[PDB]
């Protein structure tokens, strides 16, 4: 599970586990794919 | 949504993580709607998997 | 009997010629050109779609500079960058405060859509137009057979070989320069493979989906990240496939002329009423019925009883038929005033077996051929009410 | 494994290819006049024979047999 | 600076125009379109090839008839036959001696050959054309890179990026019908799939390879076998592959005008020297050298000294050079009179340095532009005597 | 959003407030985002503090 | 921590800058011909518009 830096973590820059890249809100079916940098 | 703006709860702690990015869903057709409906044509829309094989 | 045959080019309505074989029966045609599909001759140029900016993870020199190179990624956009202090999980992590040095690096790639949701353009020439011609032939009564234009080809599907066209309306509703999209085409002056300018369209552009290699004028240029932070700025046009997908313009099937449908199948365009087909058959003469077989139905009388001025048959007439056998007889009328429903009549003992027919002047004069016996049916039509509803079998409008 | 014929007795003329020609086999000699005129020639030689060929500014190309095809300037 | 520049569709030879940018220096070009491969629009129309009468075995039915349904195989023809007695290995065997019956039935068949061995018809379409142009630029000295004719098209293959035709000349050396054989392509009016006639070519009318529907006019007609023996007479043409590599005509790639060779390949017209390309260039201006670096040149004198009135590069000139620096200075004849064999020349503090040249008049008096410096070499040439090799470096013929 | 509304939990109730209030957020430029992204320029808005002191 | 809108895409022509451009948002563009003549120019752009 990658760690990063999230932009605007709650407060601001944070480090999350979670943090967020490559979102593509480029499909149609109200859905997005996502990753984070956390290996769920 | 303008955003993005994902988080989990590690139970302790809300430790969420938020970006900016343009989202919108046009659904595939003429009609420009804001969310999918329960009936209507099906038509050849783009769209992910539920899968992982 | 290789009966030539000049023919309108309108798909869905048969042309129900008549074939005068001087010596034997003559039989009727039914010729329904069900289909008008294109194909013209056309080239793949370039797929484009939307980019990715899949940065590669910068490099960090924490003391010191890291000379980037021109890696041949396509628009591979690198800069370096000194002066930071990365925030990484600890603070900071480089010990030094301006010899911290930072190597962005981001090139283009085909988006995972590029592979299915893409715009394609294409070269389009002229190609060679098909149809699954059905007949439902005298008294063979199918083939549906699928044909070509080109006027040598015939097509021995069924009994009967065919030969049609060259078409005279040569009007490909596709342009030269075509972008396609899944299915809505678009004859589009895409500007060419290797040149696009960024935002707009083609800003990517690869050959095919497996081509590795491409053109990608995204104008992508990398800026420092800020305060000390570890992050690339990317700045970069959305794509041209973006747009083009919320700022374009309309699709050949709902702005073409003359009468087309499109796929996104072999690039066809269906259905293109327009013009003329030269067609000649040569019949089987088995088919045939030899004249002294049928009855003679000479010595008749024709009239309207309700003519409907009209696209629908609308248009009736009685027929006093005066027969010497008794058996069918083959109908059509010669002029294409009248265009008539019944392809065939049965008669007994010289009776009367009205018909249906369509017609576009007012008093139709129009010769009717029962099985060698011409008539005038004169007489004259009423107007409808009701037209809201899909094509006509009338289509002969001239002067009246 | 394959033929071959016995190479030409190339010859200069003004704007002419005069060719002492000797083949061992039939060969199919043929050529293409460049000019969007193409004029080509064909005729299978198996009797020895001097032939001419009419070359123009541009050039003339040259086939005796499967060996390779000829150029020639006759400027 | 975007050089523009019509230029003559030839295949083997530089065409080493001159940058005149306002301001820098100029820089030669050298640009030899090395290949004029076209591969025009095209479609597979039906592969033919030699039949072979792959006859199903006969049926002997003994006392009785037999009687034959015309199965769909291609070409089938079946026959039945009575009369027969037929000796086999025992003498006959079928003990009556009129109700012998046997039923032959052959159809025709795709030889094995038909894969490998095969005409190939097309129609055949204009398509766009190709080159692997080498530029040996300036000081960069190298790109050998495959580009395209129509008049947006770049490739930034190297540094520069190079906009080509579309070329003038749309003279498509291939017929619009054309038969294709192995190599030897041949612009013949083919007949067309589902119609040729028996004997003639395509006789064998197959889609493609794998295509087990065909269209067999063999005039395949069977006899009866002889004398009560078992055997199947089959009288039918061979093929019109047969004929059509002993009867042919001659191949487009030495029949052909304007200059073209062939290739069973993606079916392109390779070097088809045609009129011109109106070509034109953006070069990188970094390539360029700032005029105030370069030797100014002028107070010089140029003056043949063996000119010779040919195709090689047999003129001659000394220049008595009169420079400012020392360095190279690139050169051209912005007249067309006169192709140089240098691009560049060395220079010393005003030295003198001969170049070779080739013209077509008798009193060449061209410019040439020593790196901003105009000069006359004005003259008097002599022929040669040697004229059996290969194409010129000339070109330039003329009102002389 | 067109209005405000507040509210903790005590535990055994919701026991929220809320208030109709006009609210935007134009960031400070000349881009009329709706939403503050990662990156971009920094420039000088007018915001309140983290603190008390 | 602020806004920012996607670079222009720069086109020359005679005394005139085409601008094929693209934004993330509505952006109030704006100029200032330093003539002594302002002539000064306004527009929110949201839509992607080349310009003149």
């Amino acid at each position: 599970p990658y760690i990063a830096d999230c932009p605007n973590c709650g407060h601001s820059r944070c480090d999350s586990p979670i943090a967020i890249e490559e979102v593509r809100g480029d499909a149609h079916a109200g859905v997005i794919r996502i990753q984070t940098s956390a290996m769920f | 949504g303008d955003t993005v703006t994902v988080g989990f709860h590690d139970g302790p702690n809300r430790h969420t993580c938020t970006v900016a990015h343009k989202v919108e869903f046009r659904p595939v057709g003429r009609e420009k709607y804001r969310h999918p409906p329960e009936h209507g044509v099906e038509l050849p829309c783009n769209r992910y998997t539920h899968k992982r094989a | 009997y290789e009966h030539t045959a000049v023919m309108p080019n309108k798909v869905g309505i048969p042309y129900k010629a008549l074939v005068e074989r001087p010596g034997y029966a003559p039989v009727h045609l039914q010729i329904q050109l069900v289909n008008t599909r294109i194909i013209p001759s056309t080239n793949l140029e370039y797929i484009t779609c939307k980019y990715k900016t899949k940065v590669p993870s910068p490099v960090v020199k924490c003391c010191g500079a890291t000379q980037c190179t021109s890696k041949p990624h396509p628009d591979y956009q690198c800069q370096v960058f000194t002066g930071v202090y990365p925030f990484m999980w600890g603070g900071a992590y480089c010990f030094c405060d301006t010899e911290n040095t930072q190597m962005s690096e981001a090139y283009v790639e085909r988006s995972e859509e590029c592979s299915i949701d893409h715009a394609k353009a294409y070269k389009v020439h002229t190609g060679t137009v098909q149809a699954m011609v059905n007949i439902t032939y005298g008294s063979v009564s199918w083939r549906s057979a699928d044909v070509y234009v080109n006027g040598e080809t015939p097509a021995k599907i069924g009994d009967a070989k065919l030969i049609i066209g060259p078409l005279s309306s040569a009007w490909s509703p596709f342009d030269n320069k075509v972008v396609v999209y899944g299915h809505e085409v678009y004859n589009y002056d895409f500007p060419e493979y290797g040149t696009g300018k960024a935002g707009s369209f083609g800003d990517l552009q690869s050959r095919t989906s497996t081509s590795n290699d491409l053109y990608a004028n995204t104008n992508l240029k990398l800026q420092r990240p800020q305060a000390g932070i570890v992050h690339t700025p990317f700045t970069q046009a959305p794509s041209g496939f973006e747009r083009w997908k919320r700022d374009k313009g309309a699709p050949l099937n709902d702005v073409a002329p003359f009468g087309c449908s499109i796929a996104l199948e072999p690039l066809r365009a269906e259905n293109c009423a327009v013009g003329s087909i030269p067609i000649s058959i040569d019949i089987p003469d088995a088919a045939f019925t030899r004249i002294s077989e049928t009855p003679t139905v000479s010595d008749l009388e024709c009239k309207i009883t309700e003519c409907t001025y009209a696209s629908d048959f609308g248009g009736i007439a009685t027929v006093a038929y005066k027969s010497s056998k008794a058996g069918n007889c083959p109908i059509h009328s010669p002029s294409g005033v009248a265009v008539i429903k019944e392809n065939d009549v049965t008669l007994a003992e010289s009776g009367s077996f009205t018909f249906h027919f369509s017609t576009a002047n007012i008093h139709p004069a129009f010769k009717l051929q029962v099985c060698t016996s011409a008539v005038t049916c004169k007489g004259d039509c009423k107007p409808p009410k009701d037209h809201i509803v899909d094509y006509p079998a009338q289509h002969t409008e001239s002067f009246t | 494994i394959a033929t071959l014929a016995p190479e030409p007795l190339v010859e200069h003329k003004h704007r002419t290819l005069i060719l002492h020609l000797h083949p061992d086999h039939p060969t199919l000699l043929t050529t293409r006049s460049l000019g969007s005129d193409a004029n080509p020639t064909r005729q299978w030689i198996e009797r020895p024979t001097t032939v001419n060929f009419t070359v123009t500014g541009e050039g003339l190309e040259y086939t005796w047999g499967n060996h390779p095809p000829k150029r020639v300037w006759a400027q």
